[PDB]
RNA sequence: CCCGCAGAAGAAGCACCGGCUAACUCCGUGCCAGCAGCCGCGGUAAUACGGAGGGUGCAAGCGUUAAUCGGAAUUACUGGGCGUAAAGCGCACGCAGGCGGUUUGUUAAGUCAGAUGUGAAAUCCCCGGGCUCAACCUGGGAACUGCAUCUGAUACUGGCAAG
RNA sequence: UAGCUAGUAGGUGGGGUAACGGCUCACCUAGGCGACGAUCCCUAGCUGGUCUGAGAGGAUGACCAGCCACACUGGAACUGA
């Protein structure tokens, strides 16, 4: 590793792909959704989590999750991506934002409500 | 007085013109180490003096044309 | 902000009194200090190498009223300060307006000397100031708007301050409401049961 | 081969060192002498000798204070193949100044405490410690 | 157009124009030459709130430089005998 | 007089013909507040008994480090196992910056201003001693005149 | 900006609370519904799911997402490794390249010192000022680790001479 | 991506420009560049600085200022300092 070596050949770095292609680095993006559907988790849990196919503005069929107990999305409805991987899911390296767009949100939620997009209760 | 790197002819097969090689040191920007680093230029020989390997010395001046703008003062050296 | 809230509450997690009720009778009791911070402050925990800095941390901020934001960039004073960071901030923070009006008998605890120095009761060196976080040099001098020093908090502020300890190093004429700022507090004078650096370490985790 | 004549110097010391040999001996030449001159002034080292005529040698004796060796560590800095230049306000400052840094100045082979007061800089040449 | 004129550098409201040797065709607060003094239209009887160095200012302005309305009035505002 | 800091507690298990056999396994260090520390590694069922015991063996056999004020002499860089360590000495008042096992010693050894970071392996069993070994290779001034001048 | 005029009036929220990590209980639920950065939580007494009560953290913000550095001594110049963990070309000869035993002299290129140009101002940094403070603004210095020229110094490296 | 290059590299002359010059043209020579990486491909305005870092370094180049380039796209002159 004597200092020529390095002279003649450059110490590598690396080029850590994103975990996340969502393009242009964006915190968020647009989709058509597809379909929706309730897959089975991986090997340790079980469950239905919910899960469903967008389809992103740039083109790029991914899937999300949709957080929260219950939701309402159907056929054509416009939603927002978040990205946020889910390990009992393989292929959903997203998560649907839930509160905007077509997408409601988690009614009776209480604690937590940023999350799952929940206005104030009332007082 | 006038700066004027002196170095060895490596071509020598132009009319007039001839490529002299400079060596010259530098520590590495990282490493420190001091690596030997070389310049081709086409200096100017009107007289066809010197010729190959011949410790040359030269200057810069006008650019006597495209991809020359030195001439020869002196060799200092006629060749091994 | 300024946390405006159950005080008494804040010294029961420290677990001591942090002044913050400096009223004239009071003082521990009547609360139950030491009892239990909360619903479940009953429990005796082991707080972590982490929690006893983080504590440590967290009293002496809100003994100053000061809050996290403000008091980071103090530390971060304290660092750049050709001293040492660990009486640096703690000097820092006594320099604090809010704290010298305190200290120099007027308002009964700091909490309510922040609004004589916000409502324009408080005036240094012949300027009128309304910024708690205002940083007194010394050779200021501390004193009290005319149309504020015949008010009725400030004359029963000092009423306990004799009864309460001495500010060694810094001159105050109870008379017409005066207030010199002789000089900064040695660690000494201004030392206690409180231990700087286990909190400057913290902001360096 | 012997590409460093200074490294076999300072290595055959803290061998040595570690081996208790009562002293050690090698090839002199100028260098290494002015490097063993710092050594001796600066009490790492007993004395020092050149003995042989045509064929130089270097008695240097190794000193030991307590139950242990004087010399804890001694490495090469400015080594071939990789030189080191320092400036006056650049000498390095060996064990926080309980040890010293041999360095080569225009005006001699001193310890880096001398050549940073003469104001001059030098090439290292090691961190006796 | 070598000339010497002001450019602001306070904050909003509050301005700080410093004097400098600039080229005219250059912006204001763009590229200028060398800057030759300083002033400030706010102060507070700060002993200190306008600068100058009329000796540099005399190399330039005899050299084929000009003056600002502004800053020549400067030049004279001051005791420039002195 | 003498400052008790634990470290950190393991389980530990050994199995055998009837299954596994639960333990336990506590690390501690002892320092007297000036230049005096010494960790105790010891181990028992209960996860009680093997710190108690461990304290004994930190007591018994400390060890005197010459001490600088507060900091240390200067930088050292102790080691063992596969855990290296870097002390280095700071200013008054710059506080005790260290990870884990680390500061646990420096702490109780009198140590209150010194920015050393480990690295290596990070396991506590290693880093104490590591660091303890470090302490120890830093000489006073003084000492370093008893060696030349003489 | 000052003076005065009512009247506590017109002004608190967000995340988290199993470990990392500061903060615990009761219900409900029952590998379902759901959580989740990682380890992992849920298959009837869940501090980990949802609510409530309490607590912790931060505050006109709080949380999430995206992305760079950090941790990472995990591309290791400072600052790593290759017997078995990833890692010694199957082995030789050898051009280029890198490195070069010993002495005197000489040179002075690297190297060191001094100085002169220059390295825009603004950032940054120290001291000091000015807007009530702060953010912000500003005077001076420092720094710009660099390049070039000049004058030296000659230990070491390089050149040359004689060995 | 391992070979690239005929106004290519140099030389005489005439011409040309504000000016040095294959900038231009006729003639002569056979040269010039490249692993100290040419050519080809992809990506990108550069710097003072900015963010992070104990530093060395890493990532960057918004606002502010120095430089550069562009003005519907492609090309061309005119006037003019
Ligand atoms: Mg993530
Ligand atoms: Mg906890
Ligand atoms: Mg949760
Ligand atoms: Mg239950
Ligand atoms: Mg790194
Ligand atoms: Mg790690
Ligand atoms: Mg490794
Ligand atoms: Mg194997
Ligand atoms: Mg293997
Ligand atoms: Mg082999
Ligand atoms: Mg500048
Ligand atoms: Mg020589
Ligand atoms: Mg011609
Ligand atoms: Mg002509
Ligand atoms: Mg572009
Ligand atoms: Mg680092
Ligand atoms: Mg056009």
């Amino acid at each position: 590793a004597t200092v020529n070596q390095l002279v003649r050949k450059p110490r590598a770095r690396k080029v850590a792909k994103s975990n996340v292609p969502a393009l242009e680095a964006c915190p968020q993006k647009r989709g058509v959704c597809t379909r929706v559907y309730t897959t089975t988790p991986k090997k340790p849990n079980s469950a239905l989590r919910k899960v469903c196919r967008v389809r992103l503005t740039n083109g790029f069929e991914v899937t999300s999750y949709i957080g929260g107990e219950g939701h309402n999305l159907q056929e054509h409805s416009v939603i927002l991506i978040r990205g946020g991987r889910v390990k009992d899911l393989p292929g959903v390296r997203y998560h649907t934002v839930r509160g905007a767009l077509d997408c409601s949100g988690v009614k009776d939620r209480k604690q937590a409500r940023s999350k799952y997009g929940v206005k104030r209760p009332k007082a | 007085k006038i700066r004027t790197l002196q170095g060895r002819v490596v071509s020598d097969k132009m009319e007039k013109s001839i490529v002299v090689a400079i060596e010259r040191f530098v520590k590495h920007p990282i490493y420190g180490k001091f690596i030997k680093r070389t310049t081709k230029l086409h200096v100017h020989d009107e007289n066809n003096e010197c010729g190959i390997g011949d410790v040359v010395e030269i200057r810069e001046c006008r650019p006597l044309s495209k991809t020359k703008s030195w001439t020869l003062v002196r060799v200092v050296e006629k060749a091994v | 902000a300024r946390y405006l809230g159950p005080k008494l509450k804040l010294s029961r997690r420290e677990g001591t009194d942090l002044f913050l009720k400096s009223g004239v009778r009071a003082i521990d009791t009547k609360c139950k200090i030491e009892q239990a911070p909360g619903q479940h402050g009953a429990r005796k925990p082991r707080l972590s190498d982490y929690g006893v800095q983080l504590r440590e941390k967290q009293k002496v901020r809100r003994i100053y009223g000061v809050l996290e934001r403000q008091f980071r960039n103090y530390y971060k004073e304290a660092a750049r300060l050709k001293g040492n960071t660990g009486e640096n901030l703690l000097a820092l923070l006594e320099g604090r307006l809010d704290n010298v009006v305190y200290r120099m008998g007027f308002g009964a605890t700091r909490a309510e000397a922040r609004q004589l120095v916000s409502h324009k009761a408080i005036m240094v060196n012949g300027r009128v100031v309304n910024i708690a976080s205002y940083q007194v040099s010394p050779n200021d001098v501390v004193s009290i708007r005319e149309k504020a020093k015949k008010q009725s908090r400030v004359k029963a502020a000092l009423e306990l301050a004799e009864q309460r300890e001495k500010p060694t190093w810094l001159e105050v004429d109870a008379g017409k409401m005066e207030g010199t700022f002789k000089r900064k507090p040695e660690r000494s004078d201004l030392s206690a049961d409180i231990n700087e650096h286990l909190i400057v370490e913290l902001y360096s985790k | 081969s012997m590409q460093d004549p200074i490294a076999d110097m300072l290595t055959r010391i803290r061998n040595g060192q570690a081996a208790n040999k009562a002293a050690v001996t090698m090839p002199s030449s100028k260098l290494k002498v002015a490097i063993a001159n710092v050594l001796k002034e600066e009490g790492f080292i007993e004395d020092f000798k050149v003995e042989g005529d045509t064929k130089p040698e270097l008695e240097l004796t190794l000193k030991y204070f307590q139950g242990k060796a004087v010399v804890e560590s001694i490495q090469r800095v400015s080594r071939p193949g990789l030189r080191i230049y320092k400036r006056k306000d650049e000498l390095p400052k060996v064990m926080a100044g309980l040890g010293i840094a041999v360095v080569s100045t225009s005006k001699g082979v001193m310890t880096d405490r001398a050549a940073r007061q003469a104001g001059l800089g030098g090439e290292i040449i090691c961190y006796v410690a | 157009m070598v000339t010497i004129r002001l450019a602001r550098h306070g904050a909003k409201k509050r301005p700080f124009y410093q004097v400098v040797v600039a080229d005219s065709r250059n912006a204001r607060n763009g590229r200028f030459i060398e800057r030759v003094g300083f002033f400030n239209p706010i102060a507070s009887e700060k002993e200190e709130g306008t600068r100058l160095d009329l000796d540099r200012i005399a190399h330039w302005v005899g050299q084929g430089a000009t003056i600002s309305d502004r800053v020549a009035a400067l030049i004279k505002e001051v005791n420039k005998a002195a | 007089e003498l400052q008790e800091k634990l470290i950190a507690v393991n389980r530990v298990s050994k199995t055998v013909k009837g299954g596994r056999i639960f333990s336990f396994t506590a690390l501690t260090v002892v320092g007297d507040g000036n230049g005096r520390v010494g960790f105790g590694y010891g181990k028992a069922r209960e996860v009680p008994a093997a710190i108690q015991k461990a304290m004994e063996k930190a007591r018994r056999n400390m060890i005197n480090v010459a001490l600088n004020n507060g900091t240390l002499q200067h930088p050292v860089k102790g080691v063992h196992t596969g855990s290296r360590v870097f002390m280095q000495p700071a200013s008054e008042g710059t506080g005790i910056i260290a990870g884990g096992a680390m500061r646990a010693v420096l702490e109780v050894a009198g140590v209150h201003n010194v920015l050393a970071k480990a690295y290596g392996s990070t396991n506590p069993i290693n880093v104490v001693r590591a660091t303890i070994d470090g302490l120890e290779n830093m000489n006073s001034p003084e000492m370093v005149a008893a060696k030349r001048g003489k």
